[PDB]
């Protein structure tokens, strides 16, 4: 079994605990509780392959902003999550990977961007924008919902498949 | 350099780290042992957090900190002095000007917030998963409640007030599928028609699947409270472990109940099917890793009264004698292939849980509560830790749902099996033993004969299930 | 290469057992376990001059899967029968835990010890004439040990191979 450290990072309120109760517990939570830091594990068959995944889920609030070096030199794999009725999260994006990548000092940590909510109909951010970010990342784009479970197993295997190949 | 820290006089958690209060293991560090202030200290430090080790420590803390001390620590962690203005900061000051305060604006950053914050972590945690130190004890909620209320300050605001709904929501206490559960399968008993409910009657398939569904949920229920301290073992385990008792109590029964109904058929040919059918049932717990429904199976194939009946053993098919032979080598070697089996599948599974019981309280009675150092008793931390690693893996197994369908009556009925009646266990054991030696005598008694005691059809339905649009 | 004895160990839960097989395997000399660890339960050992190997079963914390007694010790070729001395119950429980294994080895003489446990400092409740008759009722050896200080460990456990080889 190889492990694998994965962290959910991404502004307040977009849904990281969301997605990664969902994929724990197959749950919704409906609630909104701010997150300090929490951690889970999950073991998976991926390609074939038993894996132990350790998720870190993170606080979105600003107020935790100064406490992020710590849980980003652990990391092995990055998802990147907005919500897409959410512009101002959008925007946040880039701070999130920008600091990845001095944290790691590298170019090319294993992430995936995360466009979530996408069971709600009023959309602000556009598939095409977020597709253009991913592509000058170097990273694939997955739109997701912790509700409905749209895309959720897609978006945490195929960052582990971004670990792998790393 | 370094931040400045508070006196150790007015604020213990800032004495320096010595071998005579904390010794580490050879990027975080690992604690091998420390004082209870330097555990509190490094579960709530200002570098980094460390979510592992505040979940072992929730876990494991009360084998050497009682509740009510606990929280009064963390309360007197979170109570952090600010210091005082500096040189250039009274130089701006006796000039009329705004200082600078850039010491303690990097203090409050760098050292206050975090640990506030981490400390406040310490506190979601215990209210979210180890509520029950609450339940049983209300006092200690008050103060809980009070200190989160009492919070002052708008850096803390946002989690303070949470924590303040999600106490008040513990207080007065939903699944989605990537697909839809198969269809519910039936052979000769009827929907509706429990009274004629038993082993033959009711389909292998869903045999298996009602009772992976009600072991998963005795699993499931199983909380680390009932667990540290070896409690289940102790006087009171029916106080303390009554979730445990109940799921180790259903396999018994299930597996009392195998034996019964094999030893009570007489008849050589019926008994057969009775076997032929429970190895089924053995294999559909394989397919669905339901490993405790696999144990249960083989501690009935290995008991006295079954382990002994040649006769009946012959006539098993070959395919069916290797299902079994290859059940019961998981657990053979100290459950070796068991342990690597569990580790390859993919969840959802049920897993035994006797040899986790084992391993905790070995590693319980194994190593000492304290070590001695430099005239110094300190905790031993790893001891807990490897206490927590067995609880962490309980739970990792406990996430993940079965996507099968309730029948509400096959449920019941195997919730309310009873295959002892009012007898004691040691009446009820010698008597499946002795219906064992009527059936097939020991040799050079011959082998009598017997009537046949069902009506219905024998053959089974199989194990592969069926698909209707 | 060498004989491999395949050893049992049974008795009530909640009264220190698992004290007997931890102090045995331990680094005798450092008080400290992993339970978890591949072969925690392996010790060579050197008995009257010959080295054998000792795979010893103690599922201690499983005496509640009761309808898995048969299984775990089906396994065994000499058992150590063990009560604690401050628990009466735990000595009564002995007679049925004999008549079992006499039952699943399908023998009337299965090598076994019969061992009284010393697992704290409550007072003793049987006492080492009530525990050396009822082994001379059984024609097995009686071995007292100390949970703490490893006195009688090596005793018990070298005695039961000593009947097994005698047998
Ligand atoms: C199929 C079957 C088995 C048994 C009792 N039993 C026997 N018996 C063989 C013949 N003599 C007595 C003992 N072998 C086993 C095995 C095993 C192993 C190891 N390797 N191959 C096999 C098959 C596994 C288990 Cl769990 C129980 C076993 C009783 C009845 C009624 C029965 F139908
Ligand atoms: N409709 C919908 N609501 C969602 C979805 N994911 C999360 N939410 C809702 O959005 C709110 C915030 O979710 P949460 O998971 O707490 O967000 P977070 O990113 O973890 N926040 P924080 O950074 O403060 O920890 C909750 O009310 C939650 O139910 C989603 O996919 N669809
Ligand atoms: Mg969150
Ligand atoms: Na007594």
């Amino acid at each position: 079994m190889t492990e694998y450290k994965l962290v959910v990072v991404g502004a307040g309120g977009v849904g990281k605990s969301a997605l990664t109760i969902q994929l724990i517990q197959n749950h919704f939570v409906d609630e909104y509780d701010p997150t300090i830091e929490d951690s889970y594990r999950k073991q998976v068959v991926i390609d074939g392959e038993t894996c132990l995944l350790d998720i870190l889920d993170t606080a979105g609030q600003e107020e935790a902003s100064a406490m992020r070096d710590q849980y980003m030199r652990t990391g092995e794999g990055f998802l990147c999550v907005f919500a897409i009725n959410n512009t101002k999260s959008f925007e946040d994006i880039h701070q999130y990977r920008e600091q990845i990548k001095r944290v790691k000092d590298s170019d090319d940590v294993p992430m995936v961007l995360v466009g979530n909510k996408c069971d709600l109909a009023a959309r602000t951010v556009e598939s095409r924008q977020a597709q253009d970010l991913a592509r000058s990342y170097g990273i694939p784009y997955i739109e997701t919902s912790a509700k409905t479970r749209q895309g959720v197993e897609d978006a945490f295997y195929t960052l582990v498949r971004e670990i792998r190949q790393h | 350099g370094q931040m400045r820290l508070p006196s150790a006089d007015v604020y213990r958690f800032a004495e320096p780290d010595s071998e005579e209060n904390i010794i580490f293991e050879e990027g975080i560090p690992i604690i091998k042992a420390g004082t209870v202030i330097k555990l509190i200290e490094r579960l709530t430090y200002h570098m980094y957090a460390d979510p592992n080790f505040v979940r072992t420590f929730l876990t494991t803390y009360r084998s050497f900190c009682k509740p009510q001390e606990l929280l009064s620590l963390i309360i007197e962690r979170f109570e952090i002095p600010e210091p005082e203005p500096t040189e250039a900061d009274r130089i701006a000051i006796e000039n009329g000007d705004q200082p600078l305060s850039a010491e303690l604006k990097r203090f409050r950053k760098e050292y206050i917030q975090p640990v506030q914050l981490r400390v406040l972590n310490v506190c979601r945690h215990w209210v979210e998963h180890h509520f029950y130190d609450f339940e049983r004890d209300a006092y200690l909620l008050q103060r809980m409640e009070e200190f989160i209320g009492t919070v002052r300050g708008k850096a803390m605001k946002k989690w303070v007030e949470s924590i303040t709904k999600i106490i008040q929501r513990k207080k007065i206490a939903n699944i989605t599928f990537q697909s839809s559960p198969p269809t519910v399968e039936w052979h000769i008993s009827r929907p509706g028609h429990i009274e004629t409910f038993d082993l033959l009657t009711l389909h292998p398939i869903e045999i298996a699947r009602q009772l992976t569904l009600l072991e998963s949920d005795l699993y499931r229920a199983v909380q680390p409270s009932e667990l540290v301290g070896s409690v289940w073992t102790k006087e009171d385990k029916e106080i303390n472990s009554p979730n445990l008792l109940k799921m180790i109590r259903h396999t018994t029964n299930l597996t009392l109940w195998f034996e019964k109904c094999i030893v009570e058929t007489e008849n050589l040919e019926e008994r057969v099917a009775v076997v032929s059918r429970i190895i089924e049932i053995l294999q559909v717990f394989q397919e669905l890793n339901n490993f405790n429904g696999v144990l249960e199976v083989v501690s009935a194939m290995n008991s006295s009264p079954v382990y002994r009946l040649d006769h009946t053993f012959e006539q098993i098919p070959s395919r069916q004698k290797k299902i079994l032979e290859e059940a019961h080598e998981l657990s053979e070697d100290h459950y070796k292939k068991y342990l690597a089996k569990l580790r390859s599948i993919n969840p959802p599974c049920v897993p035994f849980f006797g040899i986790y019981l084992t391993n905790i309280l070995k590693t319980e009675e194994g190593n000492p509560e304290v070590l001695k150092r430099h005239g110094k008793e300190l905790i031993n931390f790893s001891k807990r830790r490897k206490v927590a690693e067995i609880t962490g893996e309980i739970q990792q197994y406990q996430n993940q749902p079965y996507c099968l369908r309730v029948e509400s009556d096959i449920k019941r009925f195997f919730e309310n099996l009873n295959p002892m009646g009012n007898s004691m266990e040691k009446e009820f054991t010698d008597y499946l033993f002795n219906k064992s030696l009527e059936i097939e005598p020991r040799n050079p008694k011959p082998l009598p004969r017997f009537p046949k005691k069902y009506s219905y059809p024998l053959k089974s339905p199989g194990v592969r299930p069926s698909n209707p649009r």
